[PDB]
């Protein structure tokens, strides 16, 4: 809402400040032309420096949703949303997201009406085995990029208001500032759920004078 | 109810058994190769009867070619179609 | 109602809208000719050839200047006369559409009697009719009156008068 | 099989005119527009279902079904007899099943 | 090298009068007249055409000594489409490539009763229902236009090409196709749902200042423009020693 | 035991959604694909002189090449084929955003905007799809209100008694005067400035009358097909003849079948002078011809450039002007019913002369009133009233090689293939659907019937057999590999 916030100047916050000066101050007509122009830079900073990395990033290589397989996306969801150290889904809503997406994979690649291999999202509490199960029944979904209907569905599961904001930026469009800034304060109390457990990705509120 | 349906110009004739025989053989040949008809299906014996009943010189030659040029080493199905085929040729030469 | 001869700004807008098969508002006034028909080199010189007959004298490089500018450049010499090309189009509009017996005379007399519009405004209603050609053939007298009704309102809205 | 032929004709067995016309077609020469056959069997299995029609409900449908399943089978056999006896055919009877 | 491979690989028959152009086209890839499986017939549904076509195929195959009992399977696509004049053969050619790549030979579902006159032609077969074969190695496509325009094309199964290159070239090829096929599917669905399969070009890949320079350099190639992302001709890659 | 005991008993059902494939050719492992060719073939062929098809498309009565194949091969649509046809015919559109409060992403009825599940598409639309596809009764809405049951003509009648005057303009009235001479009287009405036209006894009028024509059926593009649905703009649709839109769609849909989404990608590999166009038509833009020969006569408002939209070579020009931008060969053939095969010959000889490396080939033709009527007076088309007398429905009227065949079934559309050198296809990594081994045209002989088919093409099997005792070493691929 354009209110000043005193944060510790981590790489993450220093990025935030740099995007305040160059991108989020621009008017609505100039925003999208500036994001498509600076795409490669923005993505390499989100991925290096920020607590919400660029979703579509497979083995360190920057992609887009449209150039990712259904497997690659399912695996990337489990990487960003499932905590290996605690062996649990950081939020039950993020599990619901990953299950909704594995059900969409079944729907797309099945030839006939059938039973879901994911009957309860409770099965995702071991998430590799649930992926290997779905993508062994539908081996075509390992070698095919997302249908354009499935990118639009995925992006509309990210805007779902009755769900904890996703820990990644899925696209660079008009809503980039809302993706970048929303639900920014929880990550400093829960560094297990941040990419490299790196505090320097996170936002820590803290006063200049009381820092002494 | 008593409204006429009949007209001579609507009579459809079907007499081209010379052509359907070759079709009926080739559909069998490939149905056996793809493993749709097995050696326990009665549909194979029904089909053999309907090919024998249309047996002429042209249809015999057509089988001789298709069966003599089957490679029996490509599968158990290609063996099964070569065996049955050779039998169907003898049967079609006998009832010519 | 007071008689006012037709503005060059209206006539021009109609002659351009008409020859692109496009509604009157679809084309904005503050835009060049060479923008609207940027593709086809033939339709450009055909619009310039038609404005050359309608008004008479033509400035230098008229397709690089907005219509708003060029409307005023024509307005000073233009004395509310339909001239050659617009007359020809209004004749064709009445003859190709319209029911039997509905001549331009009877369509003028109906705008006078009903909506009280004189010669100078009649012209302007007919130019608005020409921008909204119904692409059919008005079947009945009533259906045509209704059309001239709907064109009188659309003339009143653009000029700024009341009926 | 070899030598077999199947002529398919639209036909209403409820129509007397259809019955006469169908047999005239079968017996007429190929030049006149016919088949130039001579029936060796007639299997008139045409029928319509009459369901929940007791004595008191006997009406139009049953009077029509009686025409299809009796009266016109007799007219079909008549028409065959009249065609064969016009051609002097006394040695090749049609078998009516 | 190319002129030697052409002399012995591609064009060995052009001079030799004992090899038909139809035999040599198939011989190029080690096929024999017997390996021509399917004849996509012009098959207009006119009395004069459908006989003449069958007669022509039959006399070609009789001459080239196509084995007795190995008829060509007649495909008659116009039972379904009708005759679109100019497009007639393009549709046939599309159906032929779908046949080669699928091994399915579609049947003439309107073949109620094949004309008795056509029985004289032992080297053709008129199927009424679809046959899933084990493979079609070649298809013939014949057209008979008005004005004595007669035309034939032979289309060979593409798997006969890949036996003429190395395993390394084949696997380099397989990897590029696989990549392209994915990008193609991405484009197709996107374009389908956003009614933007067709995108008109606003501009040529060269500016009007470079038009004459690109036309006159045979080695000029487009490259990705870093700012716009669109493929254009750069002034640096025109009469370049590189 | 409550609703909690029988809640986890019931299982979740996955309903299939249409995942439409491009059907690229299935590439076998190298070891499998080396067993079908002879061993000698490796290094024998000059791959710059081997022509391959890398892409094909069509627009026809059954929509695309994908839909047409489904119906040709299997006689019925899959889910994918039914959705594709529904999209083509404009029955369904895609929606992504707010639909009656909820966020919806997926297909909707194009009229009602109500969501449509992919499973429902076949129940909701298949009947309407099959009814409005393929060979069916001519639909007036697709042919400028053309109705073969009511074919407008005009009869010249000498006027026997003077007409009631009508009012015209001065220009129009001088035009009536110039024509009719002293059989019309024009007089100024001073009050208004209009003119009264009076046609006298002996003048010539034309009175409309209708003919019942006996060709009622055709192979039309599916009802609802629109170039807008593929993304062609309104300004192009308004400019070009309809046949041009079939070609434009076919040409992009063919480049997609080749994996070439941006045609400029070609210019990473070839010069701008090495992309050919060899496609052509039998009659060309017959809607434009009808414009310049009939609508112009009737003083109807026709565009001024209508002539340029008639020319057969103009469809290939629009493809170059909107998609390709090449400076390569442009050989537009006119081969009537053999145009497309003539196009493949011209495209092959163009690539084998090194004048091009990629060539768009194919054919297009439209159905209109005039051609339909003239193919009827030639008795080339089936008489549809005779077909009805024989009990034949429209979809059983085109019946090749049948006892009772009686003429062709006119249709419209386009088909395109992209052909290229095999060397270049392997470098670009485009799919290869087929090799074009041969392509040949042939005339026939001294006759007097232009539509009579002849045996000329028989020449492609021409072979000297006086001396055939000993097999020629030239046909042996081992002898040829040895000499290489
Ligand atoms: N005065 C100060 O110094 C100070 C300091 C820190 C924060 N704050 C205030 O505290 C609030 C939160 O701070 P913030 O930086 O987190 O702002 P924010 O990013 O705009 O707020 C978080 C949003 O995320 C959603 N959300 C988060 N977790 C969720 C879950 N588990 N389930 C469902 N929805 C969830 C909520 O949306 P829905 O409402 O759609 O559920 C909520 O509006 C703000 O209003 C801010 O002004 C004030």
């Amino acid at each position: 809402m354009g209110e000043p916030i005193h944060k510790i100047a981590t790489r993450g916050v220093m990025l935030w400040k740099e995007f305040d000066e160059t991108i989020f101050n621009l008017p609505k007509n100039k925003l999208v032309p500036t994001l498509e122009a600076k795409r490669d830079y923005i993505i390499s900073r989100l991925n290096a420096d920020f607590q919400k990395p660029w979703f579509a990033t497979v083995n360190g290589q920057a992609r887009d949703l449209a150039t990712m397989t259904y497997e690659e996306v399912a695996k990337r969801l489990v990487e960003l949303m499932f905590i290996r150290s605690t062996n649990s889904w950081f939020d039950v809503t993020w599990r619901t997201f990953t299950g909704d997406f594995l059900r969409r994979v079944e729907e797309r690649f099945t030839k006939s009406k059938t039973l879901s291999l994911i009957q309860s999202y409770s099965l995702l509490d071991k998430p590799d085995e649930a992926i290997e199960k779905v993508f062994n029944a539908y081996p075509a979904a390992r070698e095919q990029f997302l249908n354009a209907q499935d990118i639009d569905h995925f992006l509309s599961m990210c805007q779902n208001p009755m769900q904890k904001p996703v820990p990644f930026v899925p696209v660079l469009d008009r809503r980039f500032e809302i993706f970048f800034k929303k639900d920014s304060l929880w990550q400093s109390e829960h560094l297990e759920a941040v990419v490299d457990q790196d505090v320097q990705r996170t936002c820590i509120l803290h006063g200049p004078v009381a820092a002494q | 109810g008593v409204a006429t349906s009949f007209s001579r110009k609507k009579a459809r004739t079907f007499d081209s058994s010379w052509n359907w025989a070759k079709q009926s053989l080739l559909s069998l040949y490939f149905e056996i190769i793809h493993g749709v008809l097995k050696n326990v299906d009665r549909e194979v014996v029904s089909e053999a009867i309907n090919i024998m009943n249309r047996s002429n010189d042209a249809l015999i030659k057509f089988m001789e070619y298709h069966i003599s040029n089957t490679d029996e080493t490509k599968g158990e199905n290609y063996q099964l179609v070569k065996t049955l085929g050779e039998q169907l040729i003898e049967n079609c030469k006998q009832v010519l | 109602i007071a008689d006012e001869p037709v503005k060059a700004s209206l006539l021009l807008h109609v002659l351009v809208a008409h020859k692109l098969k496009k509604s009157l508002d679809s084309i904005p006034m503050s835009k060049t000719i060479k923008d609207l028909v940027g593709g086809k080199s033939t339709v450009q010189n055909e619009i310039l050839g038609d404005l050359g007959k309608e008004f008479g004298t033509t400035p230098e490089k008229p397709e690089e200047t907005p219509l708003e500018e060029l409307a005023e450049t024509f307005q000073d010499t233009f004395s509310g006369a339909l001239g050659k090309q617009s007359s020809s189009l209004l004749s064709r509009l009445i003859s190709s559409k319209m029911p039997g017996g509905f001549t331009i005379t009877v369509a003028r007399k109906y705008l006078q009697t009903r909506w009280g519009l004189p010669s100078g405004r009649q012209d302007g209603v007919l130019l608005v009719a020409l921008s909204n050609e119904p692409a059919a053939r008005l079947g009945s007298e009533a259906d045509a009156k209704a059309f001239l009704d709907s064109m009188a309102q659309k003339y009143a809205s653009i000029v700024g008068v009341d009926l | 099989a070899k030598g077999s032929t199947l002529i398919v004709v639209p036909f209403n067995q409820g129509s007397k005119q259809d019955v006469e016309a169908l047999i005239e077609f079968i017996y007429d020469t190929e030049k006149n527009g016919g088949l130039g056959w001579d029936l060796d069997a007639i299997i008139p299995f045409a029928a319509i279902p009459e369901q929940g029609i007791e004595l008191e409900h006997i009406d139009s449908k049953s009077e029509f079904a009686h025409r299809i399943m009796l009266t016109n089978i007799l007219r079909m056999m008549g028409c065959v007899k009249k065609q064969k006896s016009a051609r002097g055919i006394e040695t090749r009877p049609a078998q009516v099943i | 090298l190319r002129a030697a491979q052409q002399q012995w690989g591609n064009d060995f028959y052009k001079r030799d009068p004992r090899i038909a152009p139809l035999r040599g086209a198939l011989a190029t890839y080690g096929l024999t007249i017997d390996d021509l499986g399917v004849a996509s017939f012009h098959g207009t549904s006119t009395k004069a055409n459908d006989k003449n076509e069958s007669a022509t195929i039959n006399e070609m195959m009789k001459h080239l000594g196509r084995s007795e009992g190995n008829p060509v399977i007649g495909v008659f696509q116009k039972f379904l489409t009708g005759h679109p004049k100019g497009a007639a053969g393009a549709w046939m050619m599309n159906g032929a490539l779908q046949i080669l790549n699928s091994g399915i030979i579609p049947g003439n579902r309107n073949a109620d009763n094949v004309d008795k006159i056509l029985e004289q032609f032992e080297y053709v077969l008129y199927p009424s229902k679809t046959l899933k074969t084990d493979g079609v190695r070649a298809v013939s496509i014949t057209s008979f236009g008005f004005g004595q325009k007669g035309g034939q094309a032979i289309v060979v199964h593409p798997d006969y090409l890949y036996g003429a290159i190395t395993e390394d070239r084949y696997n380099e090829y397989v990897a590029k196709v696989s990549a392209r096929e994915k990008s193609a599917y991405k484009f197709f669905h996107n374009g389908m749902i956003y009614n933007k399969l067709f995108v008109s070009k606003e501009h040529a890949p060269y500016t009007d200042e470079l038009e004459e320079d690109v036309y006159l350099d045979p080695l000029a190639r487009v490259s990705k423009d870093k700012k716009s992302g669109s493929l254009t001709f750069n002034s640096k890659n025109i009469q370049s020693k590189d | 035991n409550g609703n909690s005991a029988d809640a986890a008993y019931a299982q979740v059902e996955i309903q299939p959604r249409a995942n439409i494939q491009l059907d690229f050719p299935e590439l076998k492992p190298y070891k499998q694909v080396k067993q079908i060719a002879p061993a000698e073939l490796e290094g024998l062929l000059d791959l710059e002189r081997v022509i391959v098809v890398t892409g094909f498309a069509e627009v026809g009565p059954w929509g695309s090449a994908r839909t047409r194949w489904e119906m040709e091969a299997f006689g019925e649509f899959s889910l994918e084929g039914c959705v594709e046809m529904a999209w083509i015919m404009g029955f369904i559109s895609y929606h992504n955003g707010n639909l009656k409060g909820r966020p919806y992403t997926g297909w909707v009825d194009s009229k009602t905007k109500e969501p449509v599940d992919d499973k429902d598409v076949k129940a909701k639309y298949e009947t309407s799809i099959l009814e409005h596809s393929g060979i069916r009764l001519i639909e007036p809405e697709l042919f400028n209100g053309y109705n073969p049951e009511k074919k407008e003509m005009i009869q010249e009648v000498i006027v026997e008694e003077d007409l009631e005057p009508f009012e015209a303009s001065k220009e129009t009235a001088e035009q009536f005067k110039h024509q009719h001479g002293d059989k019309v009287d024009i007089f100024e009405i001073p009050e208004t400035g209009e003119y009264s036209v009076k046609l006298l006894k002996g003048a010539t009028l034309y009175i409309p009358k209708a003919l019942r024509f006996d060709r009622l059926v055709a192979g039309q593009i599916p009802t609802g097909w629109n170039a807008k649905t593929y993304g062609i703009s309104d300004d192009i649709i308004s400019q070009v003849d309809p046949i041009t839109l079939f070609v434009l769609v076919s040409v992009v849909e063919a480049f997609i079948a080749s994996g070439i989404t941006d045609p400029y990608e070609m210019y990473k590999y070839v010069h701008v002078s090495e992309v050919g166009n060899c496609s052509g038509s039998g009659m060309g833009g017959v809607s434009a011809l009808r414009g310049m020969f009939k609508d112009r006569f009737k003083d109807e408002p026709v565009q001024n450039d209508i002539l340029q939209e008639s020319f057969i070579n103009t469809m290939s020009a629009w493809v170059n002007m909107l998609l390709i931008s090449s400076s390569g060969p442009i050989k537009t053939p006119v081969g009537a019913c053999a145009t497309s095969v003539e196009s493949v010959d011209i495209g092959v000889e163009t690539i084998l002369s090194g004048k091009a490396r990629i060539c768009i080939v194919g054919g297009y033709d439209d159905f209109q009133e005039e051609g339909s009527f003239e193919f009827g007076n030639m008795k080339a088309t089936s008489n549809t009233l005779e077909e009805f007398e024989h009990g034949r429905t429209p979809a059983e009227m085109s019946r090749p090689a049948t006892t009772t065949r009686n003429g062709f079934m006119e249709a419209q559309g386009a088909g395109i293939q992209i052909i290229m050198q095999a060397d270049l296809a392997l470098k670009m990594g485009v799919p290869i659907y087929g090799i074009v081994a041969m392509a040949a045209t042939a005339t026939d002989k001294i006759g007097r019937s232009v539509p009579a088919p002849g045996k000329g093409i028989l020449t492609t099997a021409r072979e000297h057999h006086s001396s055939v005792k000993y097999a020629s070493p030239n046909l042996n691929m081992k002898y040829r590999k040895r000499q290489l």
